DNA sequence: AGCCGCGGAACAAACTTTTTGATCCGCAACCTACTGGATTGCGGCTCAAAAAGTTTGTTCCGCAACTGTAAATGTAATC
RNA sequence: GUUGGGCGUUGCGCCAAACUCUAAUUUAUUGAUUACAU
């Protein structure tokens, strides 16, 4: 389970109904989709990423 | 124990190399030694510095799958 | 000494007994002390087998948090 | 107190082995005698497409023994 | 598991006694100390 091979790639879609049963009935409890709508959910709230650009 | 000692010379001084690799047990028999091609290495990255469009020589290896 | 979860530990393992068991909740540590006996043992077997004379080593992420 | 080559590693583009979402085509069904329309429907078989799983070329990370003028020292024991 | 005593088919075998905060001393041509040769 949950490693940096998934939170790391973290870097769009409307979650409809008929999407959580792809991926379901496959035996992995995948924390990558888990962390993407987390992400997606929290997003719904640019320089200080733009200024992290150039800073590094 | 093997060891390869080739040694290199560009019109002057020259520039040793030894290649070793020994099985472990028997390592004090052979030991590489990297001194003369670094530091020729470091001579052609500073001439790069100094003029930017320095020569350089070319060294490349031709087998028999070249037409094959 | 300041590893994942333990601020100091010190164990001793038996050496006239030839199985030692740790037994502790979800949370406790007993992972972190086989993590500890490797970065170690990884270091023997690659000075015991390699040349290297290189291995793991304690990273930034495995500090405990609030200490240097 | 400095840092040799050696070999794993942390990353990162390419191959490469399947997960999925239609499309099709026998293939028995109707319907009635049988190509019954001017029909459907239904389950194996196959299709690239793409989200997942290795594989391989490059870049730093670490570490050992001792160094240029230079102590053989009757017994035991300390750092 | 560790510590001190005793005997002598003594580079240690045996006997007789004790103690448990969760938990055993190692460096020389150096310096300090005991001792012989001065
Ligand atoms: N940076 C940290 N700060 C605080 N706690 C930490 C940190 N890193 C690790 N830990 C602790 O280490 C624990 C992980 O337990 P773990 O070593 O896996 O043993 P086990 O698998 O038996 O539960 C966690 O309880 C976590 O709190």
């Amino acid at each position: 389970d949950v490693s940096t091979r998934d939170i790391e790639n973290s870097e769009a879609q409307i979650w409809d109904k008929f999407k959580a049963y792809n991926k379901s009935l496959t035996g992995k409890a995948d924390f990558k989709l888990f962390f993407r709508w987390f992400k997606e959910l929290i997003e719904i709230e640019t320089a200080l990423r733009a200024e992290i650009r150039a800073k590094e | 124990y093997a060891s390869i000692a080739i040694n290199y010379d560009y019109m002057g001084i020259r520039f040793p190399m030894i290649i070793a690799t020994t099985e472990p047990g028997y390592e004090d028999r052979a030991k590489s030694n990297y001194s003369g091609i670094n530091e020729l290495g470091s001579i052609f990255k500073t001439a790069h510095s100094i003029n930017p469009n320095v020569s350089f020589p070319l060294i490349a290896m031709y087998t028999v799958e070249r037409a094959n | 000494e300041n590893y994942k979860g333990f601020e100091s530990l010190i164990m001793d393992f038996s050496m006239k007994k030839n199985s030692t068991i740790l037994v502790g909740n979800n949370g406790c540590g007993k992972s972190t002390i086989l993590d500890a006996i490797q970065k170690g043992l990884t270091h023997l077997s690659s000075r015991l087998s390699t040349r290297s004379h290189n291995g793991d080593g304690i990273e930034k992420h495995e500090l405990r948090k609030g200490q240097n």
